[PDB]
């Protein structure tokens, strides 16, 4: 009914969704072939805000792969569920951005954003009624963040009043794994501040933390870290294929947390992470739920909500659960650190229960908290933008394809004036 | 389909493309008369129609001494007969023969071969070269060869793999007449440019592979993993994947600083591999220190510009991750106030492979560190000394003018060098 | 429709079978003297089934898709074998925890 | 009842009937002997709209081969179903044409234009009513476009009031294989305006597009080209022989396309076309297919209707297919993308439905529309014919043969009209 | 039905003509004795009742010794001896005793054999005539040959092979005096005409065959590849088939100009063959080298009007104009602005047939390019330079006008030479 296009941007966005589109596909139960192999009839009964109808009886993703380098679009073939996608969505090119914003935004992604654009109208044009789209993209590389934002910007456009979804990967301090990341990530964020709807900020440095001091794995592969990504991004579309006691669809997550339209930062976190010694030691319960939750220690972006205020919370349910332990929880972790929520706005919480759990577990929950404390994030991008800037680091790299020096001027600016914005809010 | 053509020119090219092209037939499986017993492979050999894969190499030469071996040892079947170019007369440890007079012979019938190369390769990655600053060919020949690929292939990448004059030993008396007259040439007409000096690759094997006499082939095997591992990403598959673009953009800050300096680590010997465990993280320290550094100047009077990783064999990015935090605590290594975050990493999966005669052991492990310093300016200053008091007396001027050449060129070049040890030292200067 | 779409998928299986019993005639009756010339029509034979350098698809009967959108070029998407473990997604949910 | 004599002219019209019979007495059921073997009654039903009856239940194509060099000719004979035609029909010259109009319009086509005339009038009256005609041929030679449109000239007024179908191959700027190929069809195209009914404008460039692209082709030769013109072909005039719930006839189907007597030249194009691999991704249903007819990629025209304005479009579907989705699919075509569209003749789509459907096949359909971008195929063609002749290129070989020089300068002028005359319907 | 005539007329004419007739035997499995051990020898053989083929040739000589040689050895048996016509004294070389003097003793005999000829015809595709320019009836008798056949014979096709004489290598000094007097016979009476000369040829077989000594045998093994892949469209099935007149009327833009220039790819040996593979567009490439010409000019000095190419083998339509496309896109090579498309393309499925004891390899993919352009006029300057640098002391013209030619009539080839020379410069020009 209410349908989603996903788009799939980089080679952080190839393999962030390769292990997204096969736990939805163990959640609606599809084999690698493509058929249905299922136990109930709720699992058929709203497919089709994901999958796309073939013949045979059998179902294809709505997903298009885009990539500037044909590298890692090889492994997106051959992995578990490589046969399941349709080939004609495979978008690629020849020559990659090479870890420049640059590249992407004006030379070399050009090419590529008008023959992606054709494809991405042909699956959304043949539908009912469409929801909106849903990004993953990071902001360390070059066709995630310079194109990327190319696909942002000109959808707008095209399609004005929908909804967009976005995961990003912005860098980490600890964890930067590339010289010019804040040159990517700080004239990407302009684009992000103006022409998106939901941002969530993925860090894998939160990704790694919550792997050792909470999961306790001695090896963590990026599939244990995209595993982790999309089981937050399963559990927050959820009560569109699934009915619940309460339901809420993504457009009724986002009217109630962002109050002014350039406040839409999120933070992610999911219920309950738990080594296998520490499995038969708890039981699942509302507060056992609620207690993680709101823990420190299982956000997925490298800041913490002690240092600023919690604007705006949010509370996503999954499993057969009660009503009044979902209330009084919540009523007294708003009472208890009455310090941390802002004054302005009483009850700052929705909630929502849905049905159906996922798959070998009976209870989990989901987080987005948009805040002051995210502006941590903001500030020590822009403290080390500037720092490279003022010896005029890199800059053959980006003045001569095309764009002049103003345009670094305007984008730490607008970054500038945005952490203006938020501590006015603190 | 993307692919990289080796250009060796020298007696140093002739003998080095034959140690690293001994390297890749062993690492893809391939036979000495081309036939296997995948597209790994398509980045260096080309696909007959009857299954041969013929390389796509290069040797140049003004000698026929050297190549004449080639044709008849044991690659003899392998090697394509018009891919290996041989003059009449050597240009004899000279500038002036190899650029204006002798080296102008063959320029034509050489890149009229790059030509049956590159329009053969539907998408090109870049030429890889490899030249000696101490011979002629190495250096007259060359720096015609970097003028006119530059016009003819405008915006295609140019790696350099250099062999730069030793502090103190030398093969040659008119050396360092050769090594600055070419400066010009790899500044305006090279893109990145790595140096390698013998004697800094000589103290390498005497006390880490544990070989009392190594000659020239103990060091052509060295070499020839550096190269291995910088196309290794372009190759195989990896959990993050570098190419040739990307090390280019985070490592060269300016046009006018394209000099890295080239590591590797680990290699020991067999019975050093028994003994010493080899983790990621006792592979990442031993890039940094003097001991093992492959040029003859120590960053620890200079300053980190930038640095680049390449990774190879069972490497986590947990314990790449810890590391680079440990590395990053300590104060004997420095980083300039304008590049806090100055890292690339890039990870494969395929362990490096041994060839028979190496030797080096068979390891899980392996790293390649580009760690561009301002303590390059180290060794420039050290032969700019050296070229000045050989220019002093306007000893062995006469070989030179009479060729073609002018003597005021001799002025040019050193003031063009000149004015580039100031803006390397710039750079190192805090605001 | 069910019935249809499997009638298809199997006139196409036996079509297959038919050209690889003929390949493999022609081959074998080359084959008797000598096996130094055998190499591209072992090639030939195992091109596999459309422009596919990938694995085949051993339950979709062997299809072997094309990934060609290059510009004006159309390059196919080469392969390379990993050193790197096969998982198992029950295994890797039991570890990371969903069990 | 209504029947249709074949006409194919030169080589390239004697490969395009070998295939096109081939595909049709297959979809009739007839043997390599030219028997009859059926399984439904009604492919016996109508079959004299192409063939004869012979003695002893065999049946003969109503077609005549006309070429000039017989070595092309003996291929057709030791064909694979070349042993089914009756051998009177096999009309050859001794000579070639040169690759000139004027050896074959004036110099030798004068001579075989009697014994294709003699054969043409002995056949057209076996027929209950003749409906009209058909024609083969390519302008990239001088065998099948220079007598071929002398033949045309002289039964066009022998016959005033019939059908006549054209099959155009017309030169290509990419896949151009003739120097003098711009000579042959500037001067040949004022016979294809005055004295032709219908035609369609092949590019061999389009079909390599196709081909490439689409169909997933190593090795393209022309008989899998061949495929598709013949396909093509199979398409417009199934109403001819199979009864349909809504249908329409070569006839019907032409009075509705032209709206002047000199705008006859369509582009056509052809819908279901699919690989190996996203055969079994793609569902065969209307919504799906009515995509790819409209798809400029399908086209087999060098010419983008983005450019143009769609004047009068005609769609003829096949298969056992609902009529609503047929009419709410293509209004929503016409109001979605009103820039393109007339805004002088609403409701500008023709429709067909037909019954049986191709074998191994469910559903087809095919594409026919008119348009003003078939001026860029015209305006291109017309300056390298006069970049030619201001120096008065090949000149020898057409003045010396028994025709002036001022011929050339009406074929220009008469062909700037075209074009001019394009212009002001935009 | 279609059929041809070959006329080897002189000494280069016999050497030739029995290596193409030798190629031909091979090439339709006739054994010398002309019994076999399908139409496709009935172009050039004629069919008796016993079961015999007779070819279609007429060999035009004016000396014994080269006739004789061919009665004597294998193909004895093969040549209907009236069909080898031998003159009783040689004009050694002359041209003027070859159109006045000596050739109207056999002129009757030589018109007699070809109306035989042309009486077994059914219908006639055109004729083909060898000869050189050099000799003196190889020119002269060609010249009294061509006047015949035009005014007997109205528009059938009369195809003139020749060899020019090489700007540097000559056996002669009469040489430029015999070629220019044939301008006036071959720009009248002449449909087509093509050139390639020896030293061009020289230059090939030493780098590209591998041949430190070849002889005339070689050579006349590479002109009768270029004839047979001409003819075999005729000969054989193709996908796209290309007549005798097809080509003709559509690489010549004026009658004056009928002059190609003939190149042939690849042309590699046995061994090399084990290396590169032979695809489309690598032998399409070949063709445009002007190492590889085998006419010595540089069409990189001129500009192309019209070409004609003819591929055998494995050769598919879509590589055939995927490699057009590269060359439009290079501005190295150029075209005029009054031909925009300018190229023929015709394709044969069966591969070149190889000889035994010949040079060559056999291969899949070949083609023979027939280009014409404006650079010919760089290799008639110079001969015009040198027959007006001989001419200016007025040397051997009594050996010429004592014969009965007039003094006048050199002066007449001076003004059409001249003239033609200009017709060239007109093309070149730009609008
Ligand atoms: N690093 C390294 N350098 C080498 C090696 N072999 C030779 N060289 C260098 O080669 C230089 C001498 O010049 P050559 O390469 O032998 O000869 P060339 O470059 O062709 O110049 P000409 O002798 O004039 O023809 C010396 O300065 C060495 O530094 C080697 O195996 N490794
Ligand atoms: N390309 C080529 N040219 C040849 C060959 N044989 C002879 N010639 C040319 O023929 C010229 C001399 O003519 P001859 O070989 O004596 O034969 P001719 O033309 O009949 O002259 P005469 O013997 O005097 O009648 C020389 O200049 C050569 O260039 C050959 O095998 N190949
Ligand atoms: N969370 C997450 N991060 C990733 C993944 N793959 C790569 N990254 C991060 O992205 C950076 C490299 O991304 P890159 O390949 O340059 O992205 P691209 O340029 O858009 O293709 C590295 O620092 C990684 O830490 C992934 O699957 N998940
Ligand atoms: N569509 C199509 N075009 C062809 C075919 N064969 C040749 N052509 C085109 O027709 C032109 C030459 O036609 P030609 O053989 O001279 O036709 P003819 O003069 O009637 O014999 C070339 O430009 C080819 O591209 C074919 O089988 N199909
Ligand atoms: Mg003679």
């Amino acid at each position: 009914m209410r349908e989603i296009v996903h788009l799939q941007a980089g080679q952080c966005g190839n393999q962030i969704g390769a292990k997204f589109w096969e736990v939805i596909s163990d959640e609606h139960g599809i084999d690698p072939t493509g058929t249905y192999h299922g136990d109930s009839d709720l699992q058929l009964e709203r497919i089709n805000v994901y999958y796309n109808e073939a013949t045979g009886g059998k179902y294809v993703p709505r997903a298009v792969l885009v990539d500037l380098e044909p590298g890692t679009m090889d492994s997106v073939r051959s992995g578990p569920f490589g046969q399941i996608f349709r080939p004609d969505n495979f978008v690629f090119g020849q020559s990659g951005a090479g870890n420049n914003w640059a590249k992407g935004h004006y030379t070399e992604g050009a090419e590529l954003v008008d023959s992606v654009l054709d494809v991405v109208r042909k699956e959304a044009e043949s539908c009912d009624c469409l929801q909106g789209f849903q990004l993953t993209h990071s902001l360390g590389g070059g066709t995630g963040s310079g194109m990327g934002t190319l696909l942002i910007s000109k959808i707008r456009e095209e399609y004005p009043d929908r909804i967009m979804n976005t995961f990003s990967v912005v860098p980490s301090p600890k964890v930067s794994d590339t010289v010019v990341e804040p040159y990517n990530a700080t004239l990407s964020v302009h684009q992000l501040v103006e022409n998106t709807d939901e941002t969530y900020c993925i860090d894998n440095e939160a990704l790694y933390d919550i792997c050792f001091r909470t999961l306790k794995l001695t090896t963590p592969t990026y599939g244990d870290l995209n595993h982790l990504v999309s089981a937050t991004m399963s559990g927050v579309t959820t009560c569109l294929r699934f009915p619940g006691q309460l339901n809420a669809d993504l457009r009724k997550l986002a009217v109630n947390m962002v109050p002014f339209p350039r406040l839409h930062f999120f933070m992610p976190g999911f219920a309950p992470l738990t080594s296998r010694g520490s499995q038969q030691y708890r039981a699942l319960t509302v507060p056992e739920l609620t207690q993680q939750m709101f823990d420190a220690k299982n956000m997925m972006a490298a800041c913490d909500p002690r240092h600023g205020r919690y604007l705006t919370v949010a509370a996503v349910f999954r499993g057969r659960m009660s009503m009044k332990e979902v209330d009084e929880q919540m009523l007294n972790v708003q009472n208890k650190n009455s310090s941390y929520f802002v004054e302005w706005i009483p009850n700052n919480v929705k909630t929502a229960v849905c049905d159906i759990p996922p798959r070998g577990l009976k209870m989990s929950a989901t987080f987005i908290g948009n805040s002051t404390a995210i502006q941590e994030l903001f500030k020590r991008i822009s403290e080390q933008f500037t720092a490279m800037f003022r010896r005029k680091a890199f800059l053959h790299w980006y003045t001569g394809e095309g764009m002049d020096e103003m345009e670094f001027t305007e984008a730490e600016s607008n970054m500038n004036d945005l952490v203006s914005e938020y501590q006015q809010y603190q | 389909m993307r692919e990289c053509i080796s250009i060796h020119v020298g007696q140093a090219g002739v003998q080095i493309g034959n140690a690293c092209w001994e390297l890749y037939c062993l690492e893809h499986g391939i036979q000495p008369d081309g036939q296997m017993p995948d597209d790994s492979f398509n980045t260096f050999f080309s696909e007959t129609g009857a299954g041969k894969h013929v390389p796509r190499a290069v040797f140049v030469d003004l000698e026929p001494t050297v190549i004449d071996e080639v044709r008849t040892g044991t690659y003899r079947q392998l090697f394509h007969p018009e891919q290996l170019i041989t003059g009449k007369e050597d240009a004899a440890n000279n500038y002036a023969r190899g650029h204006y007079t002798i080296g102008k012979e063959i320029i034509d019938l050489v890149l009229d071969r790059i030509r049956k190369l590159a329009d053969q390769c539907t998408g090109l990655q870049g030429f890889l070269v490899f030249h000696s600053f101490g011979g002629g060919t190495g250096s007259g020949f060359t720096s015609l060869l970097m003028e006119r690929l530059s016009v003819d292939y405008g915006k295609k990448s140019k790696l350099e793999f250099s062999i730069y004059p030793a502090p103190q030993v030398s093969t040659a008396v008119v050396e360092p007449y050769n090594s600055i007259l070419t400066t010009h040439t790899t500044l305006e007409h090279s893109d990145c440019a790595f140096m390698v000096d013998n004697e800094a690759i000589y103290d390498i094997c005497r006390r880490n592979l544990d070989i009392e006499r190594p000659t020239y082939t103990n060091l052509n095997r060295l070499i020839g993993q550096i190269v291995s591992s910088i196309t290794a990403s372009l190759r195989f598959d990896g959990a993050l994947n570098v190419d040739l673009t990307e090390f280019q953009t985070n490592l060269v800050p300016y046009p006018r600083i394209h000099f890295p300096l080239a590591t590797y680590a680990p290699v020991i010997s067999a019975e050093k591999a028994y003994h010493e465990q080899l983790s990621v993280a006792e592979i990442t320290n031993a890039c940094f220190e003097p001991a093992n550094q492959m040029v003859k100047c120590d960053p620890r009077h200079g300053k980190y510009m930038a640095c680049c990783l390449l990774y190879r064999g069972d490497v986590v990015p947990k314990d790449v991750n810890a590391a680079i935090a440990t590395i990053k605590t300590k104060r004997t290594i420095q980083f300039v106030d304008w590049c806090p975050t100055g890292f690339k990493v890039g990870i494969n999966y395929q362990p490096p492979t041994v060839v028979p005669g190496g030797d080096l052991a068979k390891v899980q492990r392996a790293v390649c560190m580009l760690s561009n310093t301002t303590a390059i300016a180290e060794a420039w200053a050290r032969l700019d000394h050296k070229f000045d008091l050989m220019y002093a007396k306007r000893a062995f001027v006469h070989w030179y003018v009479g060729e073609g050449m002018e003597e005021g060129e001799f002025s040019e070049a050193r003031e063009d060098m000149a004015a580039l040890e100031k803006d390397y030292e710039e750079v190192g200067v805090d605001s | 429709e069910l019935d249809y779409c499997r009638l298809t998928e199997a006139l196409v299986a036996e079509k297959e079978k038919e050209f690889q019993d003929y390949a493999r005639e022609v081959i074998e009756l080359e084959s008797e003297t000598t096996n130094k010339y055998i190499y591209p029509l072992v090639k030939a034979v195992q091109e596999g089934p459309g422009g596919g350098r990938g694995p085949v698809f051993v339950d979709r009967g062997g299809l072997r898709p094309s990934y060609q959108a290059n510009d004006v070029t159309g390059v196919q998407l080469p392969f390379y074998n990993s050193q790197g473990p096969k998982y198992n997604f029950q295994k890797s949910k039991r570890r990371l925890g969903f069990t």
